[PDB]
């Protein structure tokens, strides 16, 4: 027999043996993400090692055919993917303590409590009360209050595991012939084998960069924007030359600044397209949410949700007597099972974030008849994405109306627009520079290039230099504010978020274009456009199968990432913005901080 | 005296695809509108003669063939299919004439736990002839090195069992199969008016 020959058959007993294993896993962790109870979270983890061990006994087998005589692609890129050491070749307690390491983090997270000095008996944890806080306090004292308790008190715990965490991280990257973790992470954009489609992890950095350089003025009038208006809700507070103080961004953290549109709106004399009053108002539910979802993925030639997933999913707050977990979930178990995992409220958040993750469950069906290990994303930004051009559709204008959401006499001034854009912006492009420095200093991190006594000192340099924003008060080395996130403190990459978003104009503008769409395209919804639907079918079909660079060019004719369809996507609110600080200052010195 | 199709169709157990049963059936009046008078099935798709003109016709004797697959694999089949099922369970000839029946049998063949009872081929050397049966357990040699015997490296037990639970998707659920085939001799008795 040929080498591959004997692994097409391995994979085959691989793929028949995994569906049963990986489809017993995802019972025992919904079991328990829907139930929490004791016996739900032992299930859950005997299933989850069972599942583990089946996976390193089969990780050791085929690490027995040689790679190097496979002259066929995706038997070769199966291969890969199960012969990855992934945290086996370090040692025992090395691995024992690392994922210690990685739980306490994740726990203090979740965990974190702080008291309010004036009254002790008050202590909020992150959710639901600081980011409350950090979402509708317009008093200076008590946002910077939140922010620095936040920080001094989980990101202190936080400082150690994590420095442990690096250090144990790049230890497991160089044994797998990495150069650090973060060249691990950018690993998961690679292409190696396919002449014209070929991609190495540092032209991600490369291009990551040369994209975000034309990103900058758009940002940088936005800034400049956002600046002056926050002049005018903390005065004395804000220099208008300087970068913002960090505690003011709307969220614990500034990844987005949606919460700043009571205090940017440009026509606040316009009524705001809310549409939860409507919904209310018409008793819908969780159920009528769905099925409007569905109702708009089969518009465009998709099929319908499972009876399994109707029968299924878990779309409500069970109560008091039965207490789940309410993240927003897309739920792919194998054997054809899709769920959703989701505690929906009434509300136009609520809509367009189902219609997100019923894309995401789209993707899951439409690559189901791939082989197990290609059952997967193009890379770590298509689910997102796909789920975000999905919102993008439901949340015009011309879909709610359509829908009868929004009252079909609403007026779509040139004011209206501006408003609209604003609002997007504040939440698409405001978080472009957060994501992209947190990814560098991670990469620098990994990389050995910020030594552990100035960790903080580059990372608020950096804050400065690149994102405009400036800490409220001074931190040294005990404090690990990077750590202060989820991403960061849970052990996920980030940079998925930057790809994505410059994936999902991509997309946008393709699918918009084959729906035959003339105006702008902030004003587009593919709802109806079977053409459309097919052209997305086409990519989500493949799965990992083919490389992403090739998926992404059968949709947007494109090899590679491009900015110009976000760019065009804002334009008009960039002439806007452009002729609103005329005599503002657009730029900022690093070096004004809000202490002397 | 009335073939009892009743027997195979009604049957309480089923038997796997790898194992597929075979029964024989001679001189009776068969009643085919028992059958196509019915919402019941799934596919209901034949093959080289008339659907429902059946009843005016006799065969020298039919075959009924019984087993249970998954839904996905229904499609293999029919004449000139090439999947695993249909190539190392139970191959059709391109000649054929008969019926393929299946119903969903999700209620009865799936359990909360798990049937794991019923089975299907996954290796073999060489496609199956038209109507073979294999029902061998011999641990399946991959590559060079011989098994005798004992399952490893590049040797496989050829069997695998279908998983079969409630929340499984439609394509992943079990559905109960007869292929009704129809012999022709120069001999004589089965017409059934
Ligand atoms: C690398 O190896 C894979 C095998 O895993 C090759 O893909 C396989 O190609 C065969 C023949 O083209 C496919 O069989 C086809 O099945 C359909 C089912 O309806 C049938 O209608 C066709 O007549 C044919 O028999 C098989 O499905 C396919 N497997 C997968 C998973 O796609 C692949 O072509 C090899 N790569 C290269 C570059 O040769
Ligand atoms: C394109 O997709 C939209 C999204 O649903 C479809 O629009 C809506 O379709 C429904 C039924 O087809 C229309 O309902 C009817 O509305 C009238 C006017 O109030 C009412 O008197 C009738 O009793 C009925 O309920 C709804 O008006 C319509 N909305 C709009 C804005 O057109 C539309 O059908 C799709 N177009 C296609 C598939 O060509
Ligand atoms: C397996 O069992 C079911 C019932 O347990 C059988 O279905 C039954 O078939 C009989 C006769 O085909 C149906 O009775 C009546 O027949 C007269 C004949 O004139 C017809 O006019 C009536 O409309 C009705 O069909 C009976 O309703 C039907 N019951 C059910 C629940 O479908 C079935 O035939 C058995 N399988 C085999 C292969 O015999
Ligand atoms: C939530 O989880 C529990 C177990 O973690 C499920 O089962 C309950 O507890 C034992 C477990 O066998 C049974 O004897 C009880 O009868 C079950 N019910 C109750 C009320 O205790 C329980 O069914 C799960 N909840 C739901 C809605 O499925
Ligand atoms: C998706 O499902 C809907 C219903 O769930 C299907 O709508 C059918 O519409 C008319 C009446 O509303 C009838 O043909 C049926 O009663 C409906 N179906 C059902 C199951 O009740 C719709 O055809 C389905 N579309 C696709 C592509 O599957
Ligand atoms: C995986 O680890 C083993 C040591 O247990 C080593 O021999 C093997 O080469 C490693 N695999 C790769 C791809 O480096
Ligand atoms: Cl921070
Ligand atoms: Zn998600």
């Amino acid at each position: 027999s040929t080498i591959e020959e004997q692994a097409k058959t391995f994979l085959d007993k691989f793929n028949h043996e995994a569906e049963d294993l990986f489809y017993q896993s995802s019972l025992a962790s919904w079991n328990y993400n829907t139930n929490i109870t004791e016996e739900n979270v032992q299930n859950m983890n005997n299933a989850g090692d069972k599942w583990s061990a089946f996976l390193k006994e089969q990780s050791t087998l085929a690490q027995m055919y040689p790679l190097q005589e496979i002259q066929n692609l995706t038997v070769k890129l199966q291969l890969q993917a199960l012969q990855q050491n992934g945290s086996s070749v370090l040692s025992e307690d090395k691995s024992k303590r690392l994922n210690t390491i990685l739980n306490t983090m994740s726990t203090i997270y979740s965990t974190g409590k702080v008291c309010n000095p004036d009254n002790p008996q008050e202590c909020l944890l992150l959710e639901p009360g600081l980011n409350e806080i950090m979402a509708n306090s317009l008093d200076y004292n008590e946002r910077l209050w939140a922010w620095e308790s936040w920080r001094s008190e989980v990101g202190k715990q936080l400082r150690p595991l994590y420095e442990e965490y690096v250090v144990l991280k790049n230890e497991m990257a160089r044994a797998n012939h990495y150069e650090d973790y973060g060249d691990y992470w950018r690993g998961d954009y690679e292409v190696n084998g396919v002449d014209g489609y070929d991609y190495s992890r540092g032209q991600l950095i490369e291009d990551v960069e040369h994209t975000f350089e034309e990103i900058k003025p758009l940002y940088e009038h936005l800034h400049a924007y956002v600046r002056a208006k926050l002049m005018n809700a903390y005065p004395s507070y804000i220099s208008p030359i300087g970068c913002l103080p960090a505690h003011l961004l709307g969220d614990m953290w500034g990844r987005f600044w949606t919460n700043l549109y009571s205090l940017t709106v440009p026509f606040g004399q316009k009524p705001n397209i809310d549409v939860t009053d409507a919904m209310v108002d018409q008793a819908w539910d969780a159920q009528r949410i769905f099925k409007e979802a569905e109702k708009f993925f089969v518009s465009v030639g998709l099929p319908n949700m499972t009876q399994g997933f109707w029968e299924n999913s878990m779309l409500t707050d069970p109560g008091n007597v039965q207490k789940a977990v309410c993240h927003p979930t897309a739920w792919d178990l194998g054997k054809g099972d899709f769920r959703i995992l989701m505690c929906t409220k009434v509300t136009m958040d609520d809509f367009l974030t189902a219609h997100h993750e019923m894309g995401h469950i789209q993707y899951d069906m439409a690559y189901a008849a791939q082989p197990f290990l290609l059952r997967n994303g193009a890379n770590e930004g298509f689910h997102e994405a796909v789920g975000e051009i999905m919102s993008l559709s439901a949340a015009t204008p011309k879909h709610l109306k359509s829908i009868g959401l929004l009252s079909p006499d609403f007026q779509e001034d040139n004011e209206t627009e501006i408003n609209f854009l604003l609002k997007q912006a504040l939440t698409i492009v405001g978080t472009l520079p957060f994501t992209y420095m947190l990814e560098k200093w991670r990469w620098m991190v990994f990389k050995g290039e910020i030594p552990k006594d100035q960790w903080m000192k580059k990372w608020w340099e950096m804050k400065r230099e690149i994102v405009g924003v400036v800490e409220p008060v001074p931190h040294d080395e005990t404090y690990c504010d990077p750590a202060s996130l989820f991403h960061v403190s849970n052990d996920y990459s980030f940079i998925r978020y930057y790809t994505r978003t410059l994936y999902q104009f991509q997309f946008q503008e393709a699918l918009c274009q084959a729906a035959k769409h003339e105006g702008p395209l902030h004003k587009c919804d593919i709802s109806n456009s079977t053409e459309a639907g097919q052209k997305l079918f086409n990519m989500l079909r493949l799965g990992k199968s083919e490389p992403w660079t090739l998926a992404l060019e059968n949709v947007v004719g494109a090899k590679n990432m491009n900015v110009r369809p976000l760019l065009n996507y804002f334009e008009p609110l960039f002439t806007w913005l452009k002729d609103q600080n005329k005599n503002s200052f657009v730029g900022w010195s690093t070096d004004w901080s809000p202490y002397a | 005296n009335l073939c009892p199709f009743g027997e195979v169709f009604n049957a309480t157990k089923f038997p796997s695809v790898y194992a597929w049963e075979r029964k024989k059936i001679s001189n009776c009046v068969a009643d085919y509108s028992v059958l196509y008078n019915s919402t019941f099935f799934s596919t209901f798709k034949c093959y080289g003669v008339s659907a429902t003109k059946l009843n005016d016709l006799c065969f020298s004797n039919v075959y009924a063939d019984s087993f249970v697959v998954k839904g996905d694999d229904v499609r293999q089949i029919a004449p000139g299919q090439t999947g695993v099922i249909a190539d190392y369970n139970y191959k059709l000839p391109d000649d054929f004439m008969g019926c393929v029946l299946a119903w969903n049998t999700r209620n009865i063949d799936a359990t909360s736990t798990g049937n794991y009872n019923y089975k299907y081929r996954l290796f073999r050397k060489s496609n199956l002839k038209p109507f073979e049966r294999d029902i061998s357990t011999e641990i399946y040699q991959a590559g060079s090195t011989p098994c005798n015997g004992v399952e490893g490296f590049n040797c496989y037990f050829p069997l695998q069992s279908y998983g079969f639970q409630p929340t499984n998707g439609v394509g992943y659920q079990p559905y109960r199969v007869v292929v009704l085939s129809f012999e022709l001799l120069n001999a004589p008795t089965v017409c059934g008016p």
